[PDB]
RNA sequence: AAUUCCUUGUCGGGUAAGUUCCGACCUGCACGAAUGGCGUAAUGAUGGCCAGGCUGUCUCCACCCGAGACUCAGUGAAAUU
RNA sequence: GCUCGCCGGAAGACCAAGGGUUCCUGUCCAACGUUAAUCGGGGCAGGGUGAGUCGACCCCUAAGGCGAGGCCGAAAGGCGUAGUCGAUGGGAAACAGGUUAAUAUUCCUGUACUUGGUGUUACUGCGAAGGGGGGACGGAGAAGGCUAUGUUGGCCGGGCGACGGUUGUCCCGGUUUAAGCGUGUAGGCUGGUUUUCCAGGCAAAUCCGGAAAAUCAAGGCUGAGGCGUGAUGACGAGGCACUACGGUGCUGAAGCAACAAAUGCCCUGCUUCCAGGAAAAGCCUCUAAGCAUCAGGUAACAUCAAAUCGUACCCCAAACCGACACAGGUGGUCAGGUAGAGAAUACCAAGGCGCUUGAGAGAACUCGGGUGAAGGAACUAGGCAAAAUGGUGCCGUAACUUCGGGAGAAGGCACGCUGAUAUGUAGGUGAGGUCCCUCGCGGAUGGAGCUGAAAUCAGUCGAAGAUACCAGCUGGCUGCAACUGUUUAUUAAAAACACAGCACUGUGCAAACACGAAAGUGGACGUAUACGGUGUGACGCCUGCCCGGUGCCGGAAGGUUAAUU
RNA sequence: AGGACCGAACCGACUAAUGUUGAAAAAUUAGCGGAUGACUUGUGGCUGGGGGUGAAAGGCCAAUCAAACCGGGAGAUAGCU
């Protein structure tokens, strides 16, 4: 059966990447929360 | 020409085609083409604003000259062409200076017929003049509502207007809708009727024929779960309320004209 | 009647026997003319009924070929309590 | 290692996506592997990915995104111009052979090609953020001409048979060779050439377009394949010396023809139809502003440069998505032989596998199958299931019908093999030879050789000749819906939803309407033969009476009636 | 010529059996429907929660839908266990 996760690096970065998060007020707040929490990986970039 | 196909299959019994051999069996004039991407009835917000629009055959836009401001220069008709962006056919005309343009095809226009625009033009079909110089009681098309911007009335397949009077700077017209409207006596109009009259006798014959035109199916509303439509639902076929649009408006007699800005040119609105 | 409560309505047809089916009757509990009425060739993995052919569906089960079940060796769960 | 069995339009081979060292070698067996394990996609270590031509980056844009100013909006922010990003598309160039345990159109050998920089020489009007051309485009169908490829023959080499026969019409194997350069064919499109003039192409223009004359008909463009060269080469079944039987050096014969033939090429073509079929750049041209013994431009030669990143391996799967080494899912490319209409099906080739627990036994019962006396739906809610029909050709074929259908209606007959007609026919293919010729990949004649149905007559074997796989049950009455379609992913596929058609109604364009505090956008680059909404639902015969109620559309004498005063 | 016919790929899912701590959180096997079109499919893009999309089932919107998911108000309230 076809499942939900059909990977694509392009769509992954364009939807959840660093530059996508850094392009909106609410996206920049996502990074601020993950920095304050201490996340080692902020985004799905690499 | 109107011709009825034969019932070789369900889907061809009732199809009625409009065949015109005078049309050009070739490619159109490229310099007057443009890209026309489809919308699906969606706006810049990506929301469906007009329902029942989607798909269909790819189309290229033909740049038509609705203004006809090439005064004092005769033009000869080269050929008639099919235009998918409208119901009427168009004509490729060639001027004496070597310029080519597209125009709406009047009733009895052929290849080789001469036309002309301006006030010094003759009174014959295809020519364009300001309605001030048009004899009253004549039939015209591609009428301008404001001088210089281009025709906006009587542009469909077999549509035409009739000049009924001329009081002053204005003139009165009866539109194909029966409405009696008046416009300035400086708006240009083209003599004759748009020639594709048999376009109304066309019978699609099947659903796919409408999908080719870009029309998506219409779901009524009675069987639509009142969360989606006032007509909503019911156990069986109930429909016990006044006919109403989505968003709650009658749609069975209620008038919705609320302009009030013109309110001067309308005399005999209709019926 | 995709609508008829009384109801397996009554007559007829089909069956040795037909609450279903088909055709008529009309006492339409409570059809009805674009929330359409009556017909309608063709079409339908559509509903109902009748025939020919076919058969282990059945009278009534029998045998056979294989995979498990059973035994040996190895690995080694579960619900529940 | 010898056998057996399975896939073979894949269970083979090459990729994208995705994964990210799973690749190769050595070593280890605790854990991981549904068992053991000396093995492994496991542990440890080492090694491995070589590009001017493949791809990415790069140039160009689509949908769409961002968006200087700007418009709008309590703030956040929204829309959008100029612009700038964005492939799933367009844009220059490399082929064969050989080689590593693991890479290769990337290394080596051989033979080529493309775009730029610099310089020299000769001849010169060069120049764009502009104009024009071109790029540039649909569906279906029809053949014709070709190739990939295959078969047979011939040629070369080898072989004479574990059991009767096999020196012959016998058996096995091989018979391969590219890009590029040259030739410009089958065939397709278009009439060329010179001169004069012009309200057009935001200005100009020798270019495009247009008009009027003269002059010639042969002019050009495009174009598969073939032929030649590339190639005195390479490859080559098998041999000769080494030969740790692990392989390395040398040598290496034939290397032609005919027939058949694609879904691939000519073909972005031809014909035809309506639903009428991207954009931009590169590229070819035109000149302007400007620069002219310069600079620049064309051609020849020479030289330099072509960076950077990816390249291992899996990729219908044990490596991706599914928690698993999970009977699932996953886009593109390659497409052998016999039979066959066929990419179905059966058996095979190349190649790849036997699916990571086995050994015995041969109870009930369950699962998946085979056969069945007599009867033949008596079973059951119901012929559920199963059985059965099944192919080609000819004959033949009802009611009804919208005259198309119904219809493959129903039903009936014949099908193998051998020989002859005919030492292989009709047909297809077409050599040599002869003749013509603008002598050319030419034309005509010519018919060798090759290939090869179908039919008839006769004879013959079997219980059975469409013998296997494959492969319609049929008919009669009737309800509903016209039909093809759509739907409750995961208990409902239907009489429901759509549907063409019909009707009412709204809408005169800054349209109604809709998304939006707004700007604005869609509707529509449309204009009442249009658009939106509602109901009905092909077609045919029809659609009756009622406006008191509710709503909608009008109307006005009067009454009542808000803020305000 | 055809929303034409038979029928593989491909897209679907009418019937039955199996399986139901499954091989599989909807599949397998034997049959079945469509198969030049209102077809199917790859890549990328747009529509965001009282909103979207919907040939309309209250269907779908990441195994979740008569109002998604995450976090917060929040130790909501619970005359009930």
């Amino acid at each position: 059966m076809k499942r939900t996760f059909q990977p694509s690096v392009l769509k992954r970065n364009r939807s959840h990447g660093f530059r996508a998060r850094m392009a909106t007020k609410n996206g920049r707040q996502v990074l601020a929360r993950r920095r304050a929490k201490g996340r080692a990986r902020l985004t799905v970039s690499k | 020409a109107v011709v009825k196909c034969k019932p070789t299959s369900p889907g061809r019994r009732h199809v009625v085609k409009v065949v015109n051999p005078e049309l050009h069996k070739g490619k159109p004039f490229a310099p007057l083409l443009e890209k026309n991407s489809k919308s699906g009835g969606r706006n810049n917000n990506g929301r469906i604003t007009t329902r029942h629009i989607g798909g269909g055959h790819k189309q290229a836009y033909r740049i038509v000259d609705f203004k006809r401001n090439k005064d004092g220069i005769p033009a000869v008709v080269e050929r008639l062409e099919y235009d998918p962006n409208r119901s009427a056919n168009i004509a490729l005309v060639l001027y004496k200076d070597g310029e080519r343009r597209y125009i709406l095809a009047p009733k009895g226009l052929k290849a080789g017929d001469q036309i002309q625009s301006g006030v010094d033009a003759a009174i014959k079909p295809g020519n364009t003049l300001p309605m001030r110089n048009i004899p009253v009681g004549s039939t015209v098309h591609n009428v301008e509502m404001k001088p210089g911007k281009g025709g906006q009335l009587a542009r469909s397949a077999g549509t035409y207007v009739q000049i009924v009077a001329r009081d002053g700077a204005y003139v009165t017209l009866r539109l194909r809708s029966g409405e009696m409207r008046k416009v300035e006596a400086d708006c240009r109009a083209t003599l004759g009727e748009v020639g594709n009259a048999e376009h109304m006798l066309r019978v699609l014959g099947k659903a796919g024929a409408a999908r080719w035109r870009g029309v998506r199916p219409t779901v009524r509303g009675t069987a639509m779960n009142p969360v989606d439509h006032p007509h909503g639902g019911g156990e069986g076929r109930n429909f016990g309320k006044h006919p109403v649009t989505p968003w709650g408006v009658q749609t069975k007699g209620k008038k919705t004209r609320s302009n009030k800005r013109t309110d001067k040119f309308i005399v005999r609105r209709r019926s």
